[PDB]
């Protein structure tokens, strides 16, 4: 699927966010379009993607690895949150990137998290809520040890003390239909349910979808 | 040619005939989305 | 693969939705029903796609049932009528209703061949003995008399009385002139001296005696 068009249709403006006032940072936005990892065809897209970039939305895609941007510069944000990541190679991210989003992924245990090791020394911002790798025990502790120079996980300011004592070691779309029913009153609960008893049509389906999901 | 047949066809004691020549003849849409609706509901149903 | 191939058909575009059905048959009471709706959608050609699938009296049948509520298949069914050497090649000839006039010009061969089995299968002195002792006391036709109200010589004629009596008697009548004031067939001399005796014969063979 990853072809070398559609990253050079690729919808991209000028954002304030990370200044305040001044439209000085450009976002590309490769967002809801269920790319995924193709070994051959994603590194030669991907060498026709705009300069400078410096947000990069790859959200709710198929990826299943961190795409390889390791040798661009320009991008500081990369958004790669809903889609089927298993490990975090960090070698893969761009060289200065500096802040990471990873939410309502696909790791699952340590040993995915691993080579974030080898992730720039000037990552300052990560993000992994969602993802299963979360609920493990002591997680933040762990993934501390592994970037002790992180200001941020999970919109967790890291404290001084969290990172002094990292130093002490040496020595599967109704997901988001599941997430609505979690966050939803109980008798609108039991009134969208009556609808799904009483639904009528293909097209009452698709509507019913859309409250389903927002 | 001649298409003098218009708006006529072909003339019983022939089917008898016909009957008696078998030795001869050897010798020689709403319907189905009803039921996509109904497996959408149940794969919905349990979430 | 099959649930992707109907939910497909959902968004259906009938070639497309035909391509889909292929697929999902390749890997059949099924596939028939989903043909036949498609074709009630469209059709001719999947019928002979059908046949083609085919490779067999359901076939036939279920190109009699598509016939009515109809080119190929005319084909198709004359194929058919070469197939009964039987009823079903007049069926064919029926269903051939829709140049405009080579519908018969199909039939012949088969005309001409099963005359040749059912006359088939019907000396100086036994001549006179057997008839001296004889004093003691249909659909064939049907097909040349159909093909002969239009049809172009007399070589065609030829083998309709080789076959019935009444049947070439009353077709010859149109080919005898009037006599001019008792209507009586004369005989002519634009047709050959042969299909005369024929005719003779007819009127003797019924026994219509003052006629003959």
């Amino acid at each position: 699927k990853f072809t070398p068009s559609i990253v050079i249709d690729a919808p991209q403006y000028y954002v304030d966010h990370f200044n305040g006032k001044y439209n000085v940072d450009k976002c590309v936005i490769l967002r809801d379009l269920q790319l995924e990892t193709d070994s051959e065809s994603m590194p030669s897209s991907l060498k026709h993607l705009t300069k400078p970039t410096h947000i990069l939305d790859l959200t709710n895609n198929d990826l299943i690895m961190i795409p390889d941007l390791s040798r661009r510069d320009d991008i500081h944000t990369l958004l790669l949150g809903r889609n089927n990541i298993v490990e975090v190679d960090g070698r893969l991210l761009p060289m200065n990137v500096q802040n990471l989003t990873l939410s309502n992924n696909s790791i699952r245990r340590f040993e995915d998290l691993q080579r974030l090791r080898r992730a720039p020394r000037t990552l300052k911002n990560l993000t992994l809520i969602g993802n299963q790798v979360c609920h493990l025990a002591n997680y933040r502790e762990h993934v501390l040890r592994l970037v002790p120079h992180l200001e941020t996980l999970d919109f967790q300011n890291v404290t001084a003390e969290e990172r002094k004592s990292a130093m002490s070691f040496p020595r599967k779309t109704m997901e988001i239909m599941n997430l609505v029913v979690s966050k939803m009153t109980v008798e609108r609960r039991n009134e969208l349910k009556k609808q799904l008893a009483e639904a009528t049509s293909l097209e009452e389906i698709a509507r019913l979808e859309k409250l389903l999901s927002g | 040619x001649x298409x003098x047949x218009x708006x006529x066809x072909x003339x019983a004691l022939t089917e008898f005939e016909a009957n008696w020549t078998s030795i001869l003849k050897a010798h020689y849409l709403a319907d189905m989305e009803h039921w996509l609706v109904q497996r959408r509901k149940k794969k919905l149903m349990d979430e | 693969e099959d649930v992707a191939f109907e939910y497909e058909i959902q968004k259906t575009q009938n070639i497309l939705t035909w391509k889909r059905y292929i697929e999902y048959w390749k890997e059949d009471k099924q596939i028939r029903w989903l043909y036949e709706r498609f074709c009630s959608q469209f059709t001719s050609i999947w019928e002979d796609y059908i046949r083609w699938e085919s490779t067999t009296s359901r076939i036939f049948w279920l190109f009699q049932r598509c016939l009515k509520s109809c080119d190929c298949d005319r084909i198709c069914l004359s194929y058919l009528e070469l197939a009964i050497e039987l009823a079903m090649i007049r069926h064919a000839l029926a269903s051939s209703l829709m140049r405009e006039m080579h519908r018969k010009v199909w039939d012949p061969v088969i005309k001409f061949v099963e005359e040749k089995v059912l006359p088939l299968t019907q000396t100086d002195e036994a001549e006179l003995i057997n008839v001296l002792l004889v004093k003691g006391f249909i659909w064939s036709s049907h097909i040349l008399e159909r093909y002969l109200k239009v049809a172009p010589q007399q070589k065609r004629n030829e083998s309709l009385a080789t076959l019935d009596n009444i049947t070439i008697k009353s077709v010859y009548e149109k080919y005898l002139p009037q006599d001019e004031n008792s209507g009586k067939y004369l005989p002519s001399s634009e047709l050959p001296f042969e299909l005369n005796f024929n005719y003779l014969a007819s009127l003797e063979k019924l026994g219509l005696d003052n006629q003959y």
